[PDB]
RNA sequence: UUGACCUCAAAUCAGGUAGGACUACGCGCUGAUAAGCGCAGGAAAAGAAAAUAACCAUGAUUCCCUCAGUAACGUGAAGCGGGAAAAGCUCAAAUUUGAAAUCUGGCAACAUUUCUUUUGUUGUCCGAGUUGUAAUUUCAA
RNA sequence: AUUGGAUAUGCCAUAUAAAGCGCUUUCGAAGAGUCGAGUUGCAGCUCUAAAUGGGUGGUCAUCUAA
RNA sequence: CAGAAUGAAUCAUCGAAUCUUUGAACGCACAUUGCGCCUUUGGGUUCUACCAAAGGCAUGCCUGUUUGAGUGUCAUU
């Protein structure tokens, strides 16, 4: 099913959309056992699918649900963090590592590398 | 905010009296003059006296909902 | 300041002041456990001298090490870093002995503390090469062990270098 | 007995069953109860301004400021106790601490060892006081070391030649041996 | 092997409700009078305390868990630690942060323990009787030490609010002056619901009803009053809480005071009564209020009469002194046993009846049938 | 009775953190360099002299060529010179004493993003800190 | 589309401030069971310093460790 | 090969998601097979019974919070 009008609707109503996309499929296995055309294994590959489909909507209609719960506050839970890499999760952020004193301040705004140059 | 500042917008405060909408034994015909039986009979309510048990009672009532089963 | 005064009194180790403080506190410490942690430093001035400032963050551990062959005060930098796992070395100095144990603390850094981390003095040991700095002999006295100066005192030959034009 | 507190008995008792130096001796014989209620009824006149009620005052400094009124140029010198050991050391090395309170009960010794030393030879009149803590109650502290009056103001100067002389006369004209000789053994 | 489920798993003792929820008893008797857990009986108790037989409340374990997530047992615990940082900072000299700390005294919320426990405003207006009798108990005694000064006034304020919406709505139908004093029996939002209230007299100390329990039963019963003050007012458009005339409070004005400006009920209705001071005009002219009836009042028996003792307009000037030497023409002097039986049968009592100087007839219970 | 303070505990308390794998190259440990143990990064170790020199002096460290198979005692350097690259500095020790000027944390607003996943500012309340957190200074001064 | 250091320009800033170098009738703090000697396999054990001092090199030169 | 045809694609890119039991392996023991505990919710016409589901329960250490203990140091007309 076109996964772009999947999302027009609410939660409940993929809640309904669910099972019987699965007890088509909970039926059709039946048919496996008993035998019967080539088109239905067919069917079978795009039941699957399409139940692929609807977790991937329902699961990406409650993470964006939460990240918008989630504004403004100071923690988050963990599945809502980065995970880009442990070495850089716990490593410097640009702020702590500009960070400088307040002899390095005074020494890099009387004194600073200018631009010159020469004359050959 | 000022010093002044720091004084009067405390004073708005500390007032909280249900500002918002939260929804969205009988007497036994007992009295000074009564017949029925001959408590006591008392002729005028300027001599009726102060019936101290009151406070017992009703803080009894109030003990016997959370202590008291049912 | 009182740390002029504690540097040259912690000099004078074996007068009656100094050891008095030896054999009162070797008791506490050997009832104590073999690494326990500190409070306040014992020497309030040789750890402010190498290192220790008095924020969040800095920790003294103390740990006694049997005597009579890696040199004691290295070890007491190691088994106190394999005892605290995220904390940072920056140090660790003498402050008693006795006939069977000596007696160190260590100055210990936590890189996560996000006091550590916003300070431009200590924030060289949040980065990630000072990852157990006394496994390596990176530090004071991993150092001074390993012959790392300046001095006459303290495979580059064993292979052949065979250029191209020769 | 729990796993700590039959240590917690025991090094109460080997300061006194050892040999303490004459140095340390004094740190144990104390100011005594009376004298010691005198001197923290002046210093609670002259207790630093709470940290919170500095900035009060502060705000309504920074206030009248931003409008175009001041208070800078009749600023009278401030007044308060002198407190941290190592302000107080430089204070009595250039002789400016007329009376220095020693704590009995700062954890390293060494740390107050050399004060009745220093305060002997400069001339700064001197008491060891109890409970650092309650140094640490004067100043807003939870551990205070040691204290200093160095200047209260001319309401106070006649009752602070009398308080010190109270001082002197009861540390430092008696204890006057038993700073002199070893201490403990008990 | 018995021991694990039946009756001793959902039942489970006072001490072991200690033990789940981490209290002490001063600590569980507090918030149970707040939040409405009674103890429960088995029907066999040897089963349910797991073999003995010693005599030991019980308890529903699905309300001694239901306890666990509200917020207002980490209010408590976080007044513990407000007097040990209040005792840190008077205990160590520094007044001025013991006074910062006072006005910022965390408080708990009273709104959402009122929300579950009672769902309906009507189901609500059912259990406001012995509230508002308490409302109505402690705001004549004197000040005590586990009593709140200032809460008084709250009791005085909010049976005052609900004496005068009863007033403005008339909702006040039956009436009985008893031994123990004048029972109020109204019905508001159509629960009919019964209220007693005693004399005015030199009260004194009981010595045995527990201030400490009294004090948070008054509180939990100080939420209900204004919460039905803030859907009565909502209700009759009037103002919650009223305005309220200091002056006239400052003059014994009565619901005179709490101005309710807006944001057989004429039994005696035409009948303006006075009276002088000689009986408790209070209930006198609330019960006249509802009923319609103008209300005047001697000057000692406070300010704000709309009429005097000179005034002729007084219909039937009620004198419970049976000696009126000033009974005026067309005042005839009464007795309160005539209008509390006006009350009681509803129409226009006779006043020769009971009069000043008359016998007063046996005054049955209003609520009797 | 009560209250501080020190020490020690307890918590599925709040938030964090450490193991393990690869190990060509790095740095240590003992070791017949091999093997074994430990520990990091894109490089690492080293580093701004308690260094050479005996000159008309050189000037942190690293690396290449040379010194040189030379001095010194089969092993075996180093100074100088020639290159590549060059960047310097930060604390402790002096009282901010006319004012702990410092910082973590909780809450709330304002933003902000490699990012609704990031990173901060401001207000406020504890707390840390006078057994010393900032400003100042590191001998070239 | 993310990102770099810059250029010009707009708004903010709070500067009652901070910094370079003259000039000094003034002061100038410097890291210890470490250095060091004895002695077993740079480590172990015994002992334990000083302030023109201490280190390494030819009375001098040169450096300023823990 | 059948297969549907008419956004096809065992396509490419890829920033949102899914990731079974184990494994540093972490509620306990084990090699399988189990044994549990706490909170929440739901279920089948009962939370007096029963079951299920969901969320948690390794250790050491750091910072802070709360609760304490100490014949540990003191003050309290």
């Amino acid at each position: 099913l076109k996964t772009f009008e999947l999302r027009k609707q609410s939660q409940e109503n993929l809640a309904e959309q669910l099972q019987e996309l699965r007890q088509e499929l909970a039926s059709l296995r039946v048919q496996k056992i008993a035998g019967g055309s080539g088109s239905k294994l067919s069917k079978i590959k795009t039941t699957r699918k399409d139940i692929a489909r609807i977790l991937t909507v329902i699961n990406e209609s409650n993470r964006l649900a939460a990240r918008e719960a989630y504004k403004n506050k100071k923690y988050i839970p963990l599945d809502l963090r980065q995970k880009k890499t442990r070495a850089i999760r716990r490593a410097l952020t640009p702020y702590e590592q500009s960070r400088k004193t307040l002899k390095q301040i005074k020494k890099e705004r009387y004194f600073p590398l200018r631009k010159y140059a020469l004359k050959a | 905010l000022t010093s002044e500042q720091r004084a009067e917008r405390e004073r708005e405060s500390q007032s909280n009296y249900a500002d918002h909408d939260l929804w969205a034994p009988p007497s036994h015909e007992e009295s000074y003059n009564p017949p029925e039986e001959y408590p006591k009979k008392y002729k005028s309510l300027r001599v009726v006296p102060a019936y101290s048990n009151l406070i017992k009672e009703k803080f009894e009532r109030c003990l016997d909902l959370y202590l008291a089963p049912r | 300041g009182a740390y002029k005064y504690l540097e040259e009194l912690a000099k004078k180790k074996q007068s009656d002041v100094n050891l008095f403080l030896s054999r009162v506190r070797a008791w506490e410490y050997r009832q104590m456990n073999v690494i326990h942690r500190a409070s306040r430093p014992s020497r309030p001035d040789k750890a402010r001298r190498l290192g220790y400032k008095a924020k969040q963050g800095y920790v003294i551990y103390r740990i006694r090490v049997r005597r009579g062959q890696r040199s004691a005060r290295c070890t007491a930098e190691e088994r106190v870093g394999r005892y605290c796992s995220n904390l940072r070395v920056l140090n660790s100095y003498w402050v008693n002995q006795d006939a069977t144990y000596k007696f160190f603390e260590v100055i210990l850094v936590d890189p996560s503390h996000k006091a550590i981390r916003r300070d431009p003095r200590i924030n060289w040991i949040v980065n990630p090469v000072h990852k157990h700095r006394e496994s390596r002999g990176l530090t004071s006295i991993g150092k001074k062990s390993r012959g790392i100066g300046k001095g006459h005192r303290f495979l580059r030959h064993n292979t052949l270098s065979l250029r191209r034009y020769r | 007995w729990p796993e700590y507190i039959r240590l917690q008995r025991r090094r109460k008792i080997l300061n006194l069953r050892l040999k303490v130096p004459p140095a340390i001796a004094q740190f144990q014989k104390t100011l005594d109860k009376n004298t010691a209620t005198q001197v923290f009824k002046l210093l609670n006149k002259y207790r630093p301004e709470t940290a919170a009620e500095k900035k009060q005052r502060l705000v309504a400094e920074a206030e009248a400021v931003a409008n175009g009124k001041s208070a800078q140029d009749v600023s009278k010198k401030p007044y308060n106790v002198k407190y941290g050991l190592n302000h107080v050391v430089a204070l009595i090395e250039a002789k400016k601490a007329k009376l220095v309170l020693i704590a009995s009960d700062v954890d390293p010794i060494e740390l107050v060892v050399f004060l009745p030393a220093l305060c002997k030879k400069m001339g700064v009149p001197y008491a060891i006081v109890k409970n650092k803590a309650r140094l640490g109650t004067v100043i807003h502290q939870k551990t205070a070391a040691v204290l200093a009056v160095t200047e209260v103001r001319e309401e106070d100067k006649n009752e602070l030649a009398s308080i010190v002389s109270a001082v002197d006369a009861n540390f430092s004209a008696k204890y006057d041996e038993s700073r002199r000789k070893w201490g403990g053994g008990i | 092997q018995k021991g694990k489920a039946g009756a001793a798993r959902i039942y489970i003792t006072r001490n072991q409700a200690l033990k789940k929820l981490q209290l002490t008893l001063a600590d569980f008797r507090r918030i149970c009078i707040l939040k409405g857990v009674y103890p429960r009986e088995p029907k066999n108790k040897k089963k349910a305390n797991k073999g003995s037989t010693a005599p030991v409340t019980f308890y529903y374990t699905k309300d001694i868990q239901y306890l666990l997530h509200e917020p207002i047992v980490q209010k408590f615990r976080e007044y513990k630690v407000f007097a040990r940082k209040l005792s840190k900072a008077l205990g160590k000299g520094e007044l001025e942060t013991a006074k910062r700390l006072e006005a910022r005294k965390p408080t708990y919320s009273l709104d959402h323990i009122i929300k579950e426990r009672y769902p309906t405003f009507h189901d609500a207006l059912k259990d406001i009787d012995d509230a508002l009798s308490m409302l109505f108990l402690f705001s004549t005694m004197p000040v005590t030490d586990k009593i709140g000064a200032a809460t008084v006034a709250n009791c005085e304020r909010l049976c005052a609010e609900f004496q005068h919406y009863v007033i403005r709505s008339n909702s006040l139908r039956k009436a009985f002056l008893s031994i123990k004093g004048i029972y109020y029996q109204a019905e508001i939002f159509g629960e009919q619901i019964t209220w007693i209230v005693p004399y005015k007299f030199a009260q004194s100390v009981p010595t045995d009803v527990d201030f400490r329990i009294m004090h948070t039963f008054l509180e939990f019963y100080q939420a209900l009053m204004g919460f039905v003050n803030f859907k009565l007012y909502n209700t009759l458009g009037l103002r919650y809480p009223p305005k309220i005339d200091v002056a006239k409070s400052e003059s014994a004005a009565g619901l005179a005071a709490y101005e309710l400006e807006e944001s057989n009920t004429s039994l005696f209705s035409n009948f303006t009564f006075f009276l002088s001071r000689e009986v408790p005009r209070f209930s006198l002219e609330f019960v006249i209020r509802a009923f319609g009836g103008k209300v005047g009042w001697d000057p000692i028996l406070g300010s704000g009469s709309p009429f005097s003792e000179s005034d002729p307009v007084i219909t039937h000037h009620i004198c419970d002194r049976p000696h009126i030497s000033q009974k005026y023409e067309g005042r005839i002097y009464i007795q309160p046993q005539w209008v509390y039986d006006s009350i009681n049968k509803g129409i226009l009592e006779r006043t020769d009846l009971y009069a000043c100087g008359a016998t007063l007839p046996p005054h049955l219970s209003p609520f009797v049938k």
